DNA sequence: CGATGTCTCTAGACAGCTGC
DNA sequence: GCAGCTGTCTAGAGACATCGAT
């Protein structure tokens, strides 16, 4: 049944932009997302269909927004019961960073294209909110795994460290993205506060040290915190530019675009604080990897007061 | 009979409003055997946002006078007005001095729960509800004791053991008061709860 | 088991829907195999359905239908305590009355007393000039006509 | 000293908190009356923070971290609403109060860094909340500047980490 | 406890930039 | 010659962050 629907999509998607009839595309994409639900796990047709929607994603370059959003949901509603989606999320984050600019706007990211769907336009909240939506889901179940972690214990720690290691590579390549203003920035700041709450796994292992966990903090120290603070030095100017477009009270738009920043600082230090407890107790110094905490001050420019 | 007919008849908003304000104006003026049909009508027939203060008007009407179990059944018939009653006693106790009818209807809604006990804890931390009134209530209105309803009220002491231990003493006092009236089976159930208390838990409730 | 199920329906109000499913399952199992307590189970479920309309309460009617289609004689064993339930025409008779009558259809048919009670309650309900009461009356009429079969 | 330091900070913070809360320009001649109070309050706070520099005793730092955080939070909650309306009535004196506050609270980040460097378990426990409160102050100043349409007059800049009365 | 405002957007319109 | 066509502006509707204490 899907094969005939597959034929309709491949013919319709390959058609010119003048014959896109978006209403048809949304329904046919959703019709697959509903019919693909009941495909059994123990079938090969699961795979060639799954590799087909991946290969259709690698090749096709669709500029519609709801079309991209709907199709991605299907891919993430099926690559959630077969394997670990973090491999896909990383690849999506690889493309978003390549597609958009850079957080430091000084070093040029290589113009790679893991997916052709993500263009100069689709890297907008269209995709960046879905990726962070999936990333939140992965972190949500990891909390359950961490809850379960707190002879079978060794196996649990293997996956969590491996997944979080991949998950950290996702956010590291995603926090370096030059995100536009709006809710996409706000989601990243809050989601960064979630992944750090890394704290619970550290908090559990206080009961014990393993080399794999040390490598994770080595990764976390060298991939998240120094890059994370660079984001805050950037969000301050993108909101200053966004705040000039007021009536062109404001108190709503000043205590709403900056609220995540204090919370992210607190999450970093709380994770940083529990490293102190482990470093002393576990008789191993694991802080040479990371750097000193950075804070910020101001000086009201009274010269340009009026 | 007019309100009974309008109960039988359907409802239209414009007339319902004026007739219902007229009813509220004429609830307390009649003998205690006559207004219960009016209260039952406004309970199971009328439901609106203004009920949150109409029930306060009813509380003021019934404040003085406080066998007459028809009001309880009328409140049983509907539950949304009971939630409105909880909302009203959230602020009625904030101004009025916890009349006996307030605690009676609070027991009734707690019987028919989570919001009631949240309100109870809040006013435990707020004003501790001088319990002489409820002592008089258990002295005169013991016909609705039925320990299953005040059992949760007593076991709320366990949640009230984190702080404010005086309210635990007040709960002990009111279980002492409720024991010495009637209901020998309820008395033995109370003794069973007390031996449960001396068995499980720390030495405080012991 | 029966206390656990009673408080399961109490604590319901998706994990809550799964809790409803588990409670219905355990209640049906303990009703099907336990003889002297099935009357107690029927009394508990009859006392639990009343004064419950804000939360989705379709579970009560559906498990009642299942347990009466598995064992219809329990109500007569309970001396037909469903007569008091006829007052539900004022709480929420949008779908609960229809499902309840659907469930109790065979026991209304076999038992003449409950049929007489139903016809009299609906006869006094129909001429009540309330929209809700008339809706309940017509809903009951929709079922009572097909309750009795003579076509063949 | 540490007993004196504890009681002095506690009393100063309590007196600062006891000041009446925010008001939407309800009364004239009060928006300047209730600014000299906070001027002398921040003067006292700066004096105490300077007195920290001579006595680096661990209980002294433990007191200072917590009570500086509490005083900063109280300032943000109470004085700043007054500042929103009083900025138009009075311009330089409120600015001077802000300069004094930045002069004082800038040392608290140095104390947090020093606590983190020495891995003091019993002293680093207060770092995160204080750092969050300092960031909250940094951005609430932006909010106050927005209350009077002064948005190009703000510049949040990186703070160079320093040792207690030292460097780095 | 959670009603509410804020925001990505998809289209339509009549109105500015094509034209005429 | 003022007849044609070409697009940001505005209202629809739906999802989210904090909205503001119960």
């Amino acid at each position: 049944q899907i094969r005939q629907f597959q034929r309709s999509l491949v013919n319709q998607l390959s058609s010119a932009e003048d014959d896109f009839n978006s209403k048809e595309t949304q329904l046919l994409i959703t019709i697959l997302s509903t019919l693909s639900k009941l495909l059994d796990p123990g079938s090969q047709q699961f795979l060639q269909f799954l590799t087909w929607t991946v290969k259709i994603c690698k090749e096709n370059a669709l500029e519609d927004l709801s079309c991209c959003k709907g199709l991605l949901t299907l891919l993430f509603s099926l690559h959630v019961l077969y394997k670990s989606p973090v491999s896909l999320l990383r690849e999506l984050a690889q493309d978003i960073h390549a597609c958009l600019g850079d957080i430091d706007q000084d070093v040029e990211i290589e113009s790679r294209s893991h997916f052709a769907i993500v263009n100069v336009k689709t890297a907008a909240p269209t995709v960046c909110l879905l990726v962070l939506g999936q990333a939140d889901k992965v972190l949500e179940e990891v909390d359950w795994l961490i809850k379960r972690l707190t002879n079978q214990t060794q196996a649990l720690e293997k996956g969590v460290i491996l997944q979080l290691g991949t998950l950290l590579t996702v956010f590291h390549e995603l926090v370096q993205t030059a995100l536009p203003a709006g809710s996409c920035v706000d989601s990243l700041l809050r989601s960064l506060s979630k992944t750090y709450a890394l704290t619970s796994l550290i908090k559990h292992y206080i009961q014990a040290v393993p080399g794999r966990l040390e490598k994770l903090v080595k990764l976390s120290g060298s991939h998240l915190t120094p890059q994370c603070y660079s984001f805050i030095t950037y969000v301050q100017n993108i909101h200053s530019e966004s705040l000039s477009f007021a009536e062109e009270t404001v108190m709503a738009k000043v205590l709403r675009d900056t609220k995540p920043i204090p919370n992210l600082i607190f999450a970093i230090e709380q994770y940083e604080k529990f490293l102190i407890h482990l470093s002393k107790k576990s008789k191993v110094n694991l802080m040479q990897y990371m750097k000193l905490s950075t804070s910020r001050d101001f000086r009201i420019n009274a010269s340009m007061l009026d | 009979p007019i309100l009974d007919a309008l109960s039988r008849l359907d409802l239209d908003a414009e007339l319902l409003a004026k007739v219902r304000q007229s009813a509220m104006t004429i609830v307390p003026s009649v003998k205690l055997e006559d207004l219960p049909v009016v209260i039952k009508f406004i309970l199971h027939n009328v439901k609106a946002a203004d009920a949150v203060e109409v029930i306060s008007d009813l509380r003021k009407s019934l404040d003085l006078s406080s066998l007459f179990d028809v009001i309880k059944l009328a409140v049983r018939f509907q539950k949304d007005v009971s939630e409105a009653w909880i909302k009203a006693i959230e602020n009625s106790t904030s101004v009025s001095d916890h009349k006996v009818l307030d605690l009676i209807v609070l027991l009734l809604i707690h019987s028919t729960r989570k919001q009631t006990e949240k309100v109870l804890r809040s006013k435990i931390r707020l004003g501790c509800m001088p319990e002489q009134l409820m002592q008089n209530a258990f002295q005169n209105h013991s016909m609705v004791i039925k320990d299953f309803f005040p059992s949760i009220l007593s076991l709320a002491q366990t949640f009230l053991h984190s702080a404010h231990p005086a309210v635990v003493s007040f709960g002990s006092c009111m279980y002492k008061q409720a024991f010495a009236v009637f209901d020998s089976y309820c008395q033995q159930e109370v003794v069973c709860a007390l031996v449960t208390h001396v068995c499980s838990g720390n030495e405080t409730e012991l | 088991l029966v206390d656990l199920g009673f408080s399961l329906m109490e604590s319901y109000e998706m994990p809550a829907q799964q809790a409803c499913k588990l409670g219905a399952s355990i209640l049906l199992e303990t009703f099907k195999v336990h003889e002297p307590i099935r009357s107690d189970i029927l009394e508990q479920v009859l006392n639990r359905v009343l004064t419950k309309a804000a939360s989705p309460v379709s579970h009560f009617i559906d498990l009642l239908s299942n347990i009466v289609v598995s064992a219809p004689l329990v109500l007569q064993n309970s001396s037909s305590r469903v007569t008091e339930t006829f007052d539900n025409l004022s709480f929420l008779p949008i779908d609960t009355v229809q499902g309840l009558l659907r469930a109790v259809q065979p026991l209304l048919k076999v038992s003449m007393s409950v049929r007489d009670s139903l016809i009299l309650v609906l006869q006094k309900a129909i001429f009540s000039r309330q929209l809700d009461a008339r809706k309940a009356a017509v809903a009951g009429f929709l079922l009572l006509l097909r309750n009795f079969k003579i076509l063949g | 000293f540490p007993v004196f330091f504890r009681v002095m900070m506690a009393q100063l913070e309590s007196s600062v908190k006891s000041i009446p809360a925010g008001k939407p320009s309800d009364s004239g001649e009060v928006q300047l009356e209730k600014l000299l109070k906070w001027n002398i309050a921040v003067r006292n706070f700066h004096i105490l923070i300077n007195l920290v520099k001579v006595f680096d005793s661990r209980p002294v730092l433990s007191i200072c971290l917590k009570y500086g955080r509490l005083f900063v939070e109280a300032f943000l909650k109470l004085a700043m609403p007054l500042l929103d309306h009083s900025f138009k009535k009075h311009r330089d004196d409120v600015q001077s109060l802000l300069k004094t506050l930045q002069l004082s609270t800038r040392q608290l980040h140095h104390m947090c860094g020093h606590s983190k460097i020495h891995q003091d378990l019993g002293l680093t426990n207060h770092v995160p909340l204080l750092k969050k409160s300092l960031e909250q102050f940094v951005y609430r100043v932006k909010a106050m500047l927005a209350f009077n349409h002064c948005q190009e007059a703000f510049w949040v800049g990186v703070l160079k980490n320093r040792d207690l009365q030292g460097e780095e």
